[PDB]
């Protein structure tokens, strides 16, 4: 039985540990979850599961495991009741260098001493700032390369569209524009083959597209500005609200997550996270079992949680229903 | 501004997120990764010193910064113990000096040396920011800011109300940042200034009792920066920022 | 040339810590 | 007439981008149109576009049109109000209840701010009524509805 | 000719600079 | 020499 | 008729900022007006 860690600094994370452990034991998989904390997680552990991270906790975890990007997955819109977005096969990607480093924004006379001192100081600052800029550009390159690989791996319908939010102005947006230019003008080959339509657009002209017709889009990319946080929250909600979407964090290692506010308790995002994790490790049959159990809970019994419209029920009873449907 | 708007632009200063946090762990991790990068260009001696430094930062992370807070508290304790000893002539305060100077000029009664007065201009800004009228407008603008901006013209001019809401939202942030901004643009290191004031006071009295204009101090810092690698210089920015929080909490 | 105190030197407290403990008592 | 409604159907279904770097929105569309948006759209649909084409495509298009209408009713809101102040975090079906909650809560907060800055609950309530009436007038909102909301917030305070 | 008055005026200027620094820090601390 | 040192200049 | 286009809104007269807001924000109103033009163009 493998020991996949499980970060949790809250009673929400604790009760979800208990529930998910019950589910996974009923599903009969050869792994076990280990209660830990975001600041004491064990390095050299590539595939992990987690709970709603705060911004600071995402920053810490990313700095630890070398993470670069956070992906979403709104598969639960099919299960949402009176679903306005059935089969929302798109993906949002948000960079993370702000949380991994929030402080990135930041000759009286010709005497030999003072000019020497200023030269040394500016050389030091040059080295530092050059390193930080190279790191930011590398993280952005990782995000864009991930989005391109994702759009390519998806079943290309001859469009394979990538929207890229780009409010002109700040340094993150400038870097992002530069990197889009670089990749598009550089590769062009898989691009023109799979017909991947890259598109830098503005927020006011992008988020209505995402809302009305996400059929015309497959991937979305955003930097770590307020705009990007807003678009990520938009998708996180539109997929069925905080709790229904399955988030993911990638880079040099994978950790799955479920978004949830203070008052929310829906664990379906975390169950889909567990399923994605098990598919990554190899237990695809168990992942399909879990997904079928979720679908049975939402369709046969239709036992919806309290926050959600329509029916209403508690977290633990919902997980009991999920486990009984699985086994 | 077509369409029956569902909501109204009501805002609360409590709802406006005003945290102004100062995180330490990500700054530390960035320092760690920077040292890891410099390791590749480092030679063997500096490679060893840098490995010790890296292990030190990992110890800090595993101990949850308490070791670093202890270390910076030790250094600041040394400093705060140092200054009152350099308080040479405390019974002779500083404003009483120009009186002595007037006395000596009266008693005694050439290329002069200039001075770079930086802290007097900032004193002029206090003559403005400390006014009561300037604070009254702050007290009365945030409570009713719609009076200032031409909202009626803006609503008629723009078909979409989202743009109008964004303009109003930015003005508050510009005002909130203005009132809470200090007279200074930077965070003054109080100890390193009281040090100079206590040493400089220790020099004028020795001069009152009784060529070039170069500052040999600059021919030392130019050597100190050369000796040290970069990660220690960045580490100073970390230790300084921790003195702000530890003194706050 | 002018004079400078060992406290106005950089990183002074490190080497002056002994005199401090001897003096502040 | 039929031209404008065909253009509208095309824009909703996404077969056409609007004639600039412009987004689709309830505001940025109904401003062009005569503010009889949904009623006349559905009417023209059920008259001239449903009987033409077969029944399978008819059902699919009816579904899609209802979805896109709900989506533009969702587009009515602002980005910041949607995300930051938590209107959508529960979901589209709960957007309405969350709007009501957000309105009453921010009303209470604004009331407390006015009373703390001024005191004199009569004066504060008067200034609050003026502010709400002006904001409704600005947002093209029924003044009677705004007055009812103001009295409601005061009674609930 | 003598450097005494110029030295004394240097002292006056530097002392006023230091007093202005002190007043700035005092007003900042008060705020 | 008679000049005075000022670290912040 | 071109419904797909957007109609010319009423003309915006000159800003004519107020002395109170200027005294509160000396060197920021220019930046804010430039950003307002940017937002009227894009956003």
């Amino acid at each position: 039985a493998k020991t996949i860690p499980f970060v949790a600094s809250t009673a929400l994370g604790e009760r979800l540990f208990a529930g998910v452990q019950k589910v996974l034991a009923a599903a009969k998989a050869p792994v076990s979850l280990v209660q830990t904390d975001a600041k004491f997680a064990p390095a050299d552990a590539k595939y992990l599961l987690a709970e709603p991270l705060s911004a600071a906790a995402t920053g810490e975890l990313a700095n630890k495991y070398g993470l670069s990007s956070k992906v979403t997955s709104g598969a639960a819109s099919q299960f949402y009741p009176n679903s306005i977005y059935p089969s929302l096969n798109v993906e949002v990607v948000q960079n993370l260098y702000a949380l991994s480093n929030p402080a990135f924004s930041s000759v009286t006379v010709k005497d030999e001493s003072a000019i020497k001192l200023a030269e040394l100081q500016k050389e030091t600052e040059r080295n530092i700032s050059s390193f930080f800029r190279d790191e930011a550009n590398k993280s952005v390159q990782a995000t864009l390369r991930l989005a391109c690989d994702k759009a390519i791996k998806t079943k290309a319908d001859k469009k394979t569209v990538m929207v890229v939010t780009k409010p002109h102005g700040d340094a993150f947006d400038d870097l992002l524009a530069q990197v889009t230019k670089s990749e598009s003008d550089g590769r062009a080959d898989e691009l023109r083959n799979s017909s991947v339509s890259v598109e830098p657009t503005l927020v006011g002209n992008a988020w209505p597209k995402l809302v009305m017709f996400p059929e015309g889009v497959n991937v979305v990319v955003c930097g770590p500005n307020a705009s990007g946080d807003q678009v990520a929250q938009l998708f996180v909600g539109i997929a069925g609200g905080t709790g229904m979407v399955a988030q993911q964090l990638v880079g040099d290692a994978v950790v799955f997550t479920s978004a949830n506010a203070e008052d929310n308790e829906n664990p379906t995002g975390a169950l889909l996270a567990a399923s994605n994790l098990l598919t990554a490790l190899g237990h695809e049959a168990e992942a399909k079992k879990i997904a079928a159990a979720v679908a049975k809970a939402y369709t046969t019994d239709r036992i919806l949680p309290k926050e959600l419209p329509g029916g209403k029920a508690d977290l633990e009873a919902f997980i009991d229903a999920v486990a009984k449907h699985a086994s | 501004v077509s369409g029956v708007a569902p909501t109204i632009y009501l805002r609360s200063k409590a709802a406006l997120p005003a945290t102004s946090t100062t995180d330490v762990r990500p700054q530390l991790y960035a320092l760690q990764r920077f040292a890891k990068a410099q390791l590749k260009t480092a030679t063997e001696a500096e490679r060893a010193a840098i490995e010790a430094d890296i292990a030190r930062y990992q110890e800090y992370l595993d101990s949850d910064l308490e070791k670093l807070k202890q270390d910076v508290a030790e250094d600041t304790a040394k400093k705060q113990k140092l200054i009152p000893l350099l308080d040479r002539y405390p019974d002779v305060p500083i404003e009483k000096i120009p009186e002595h100077a007037n006395v000596l000029l009266k008693k005694i009664d050439w290329p002069p040396t200039p001075v770079t007065n930086v802290y007097a201009p900032m004193a002029e800004k206090l003559a403005l920011k400390s006014n009561p009228e300037l604070k009254v407008l702050f007290k009365e603008a945030l409570l009713q800011p719609a009076k200032l901006l031409p909202l009626d013209v803006d609503y008629q001019c723009s078909h979409d109300r989202e743009v109008v809401e964004a303009k109003r939202d930015r003005y508050l942030t510009a005002l909130v940042e203005a009132e809470q901004a200090p007279p200074l643009p930077f965070t003054p290191d109080v100890l390193q200034l009281q040090l100079e004031h206590n040493v400089l006071k220790g020099e004028l009295i020795d001069r009152l009792r009784a060529p070039p204009q170069v500052n040999p101090l600059n021919a030392i810092l130019a050597q100190h920066t050369a000796q040290t690698p970069v990660h220690r210089s960045l580490e100073k920015r970390l230790w300084t920022e921790v003195r702000a929080t530890a003194v706050s909490e | 040339l002018p004079r400078v105190h060992p406290a106005l030197y950089p990183n002074s407290h490190l080497a002056l810590a002994k005199e401090v403990a001897v003096l502040a008592k | 007439d039929a031209v404008k409604f065909q253009t509208l159907y095309n824009v909703l279904t996404g077969k056409q981008h609007l004639k600039d770097q412009v987004p689709v929105k309830d505001c940025n569309l109904t401003a062009i149109f005569g503010a009889s948006w949904k009623a006349d759209l559905n009417k023209w649909f059920d008259s001239e576009y449903a009987p033409k084409l077969p029944a399978a495509e008819r059902d699919s298009a009816k579904k899609s049109l209802d979805l896109y209408l709900k989506r533009v009713d969702l587009t009515r809101y602002t980005r910041e109000e949607l995300t930051t102040y938590g209107i959508l975090a529960c979901g589209p079906g709960k957007v309405d209840a969350l709007t009501e909650k957000h309105l009453l809560e921010t009303g209470k907060a604004r009331l407390e701010e006015l009373t703390a800055g001024l005191g004199n609950k009569d004066e504060g309530v008067n200034a609050f009524r003026k502010e709400v009436e002006q904001e409704g007038k600005y947002a093209n909102w029924p003044a009677e509805k705004s007055k009812a909301l103001a009295d409601k917030v005061i009674a609930a305070s | 000719l003598s450097p005494i008055p110029e030295h004394l005026r240097l002292v006056k200027n530097v002392a006023q600079v230091q007093i202005d620094m002190l007043k700035l820090l005092n007003a900042q601390a008060a705020k | 020499n008679y000049n005075f040192i000022n670290n912040n200049t | 008729v071109d419904w797909t286009s957007l109609p010319a809104a009423p003309p915006r007269p000159s800003p004519s900022a107020p002395d109170t807001l200027i005294r509160l924000l000396g060197s920021v109103v220019d930046d804010l007006a430039d950003a307002d033009k940017v937002e009227q163009k894009y956003g």
